[PDB]
């Protein structure tokens, strides 16, 4: 009975048939090597937008930046992320500063939070200055 | 070639002693980190490789062909390298070995 490991933590007579032989020497084309690396880049998994959901207290993760802003920051990334793929200055293909208009785009950022509100304060202070205003003590 | 240009001797002449020549790898051994060691380091100065192994996988292809855009790069940091240690010292060991003969360099 062989324990698989976990990947993350949660809770706590002669021989010799003939024709065996190995002299045939073929060269492919497109070669092999070239093609597995290629294909490596392609099956990887897509990235995990997390950003704007909750959390374990119930806190929304992300940074407080503005709707609007945060999907112009997020393109000039993927610009120049696309310029070091391709090794150079900037890159052909481009995300940003297209000729299209779009100014009403909206992404998601932890501003905003599951109710509608602003994330000025987090959430679960706000919910400890609530119920402490009912508070009583002992008499004197 | 060396060897074989050392083994010559007409009439009695010995051409190409083998002390009248000098080979290309004096001047970086003079230096006290010499030039080769001193290039392998080429790996901290750029962004994204963390040893001399990777940094030849990423450099070279699978067919042993050096990427054009990747070389430019590695040129660029080489570049200063071989341009403000190399040439004094090369400078000097070839003004002391004109001062001292006449050699093959």
């Amino acid at each position: 009975m062989k324990r698989i490991p976990r990947k993350t933590k949660g809770k706590s007579p002669a021989t010799t048939e003939p024709g065996t032989s190995n002299r045939e020497q073929y060269k492919a084309r497109p070669g092999i090597a070239s093609v597995q690396r290629a294909t490596e880049s392609a099956e990887m998994p897509m990235k995990n937008n997390d950003e704007g959901t909750p959390d374990k207290k119930g806190n929304t993760k992300g940074d407080l930046v503005n709707e609007h802003s945060e999907a112009k920051d997020e393109a000039d990334e993927a610009t120049k992320k696309q310029a070091k793929d391709t090794d150079k200055s900037k890159a052909q293909v481009t995300y940003s500063d297209t000729g299209i208009n779009n100014a009403n785009e909206l992404s998601r950022s932890g501003n905003v939070d599951n109710e509608g509100g602003s994330n000025q304060k987090p959430m679960s202070t706000r919910i400890a200055e609530a119920t402490s205003a009912i508070v009583s003590k002992h008499p004197a | 070639i060396m060897r074989v240009l050392d083994s010559i001797s007409i009439l009695g002449i010995q051409i190409m002693p083998r002390a009248h020549v000098v080979d290309s790898d004096e001047v970086g051994e003079q230096m006290e980190p010499t030039f080769e060691q001193a290039v392998m380091e080429i790996y901290k100065g750029i962004a994204g490789v963390d040893s001399l192994d990777d940094l030849i996988k990423w450099v070279l292809n699978s067919d042993l062909i050096p990427h054009d855009d990747r070389l430019g790069q590695l040129f660029q940091a080489f570049l200063p390298l071989a341009k403000d240690l190399l040439a004094p010292m090369a400078r000097k060991f070839y003004d002391n070995s004109m001062s001292e003969g006449r050699l093959l360099t």
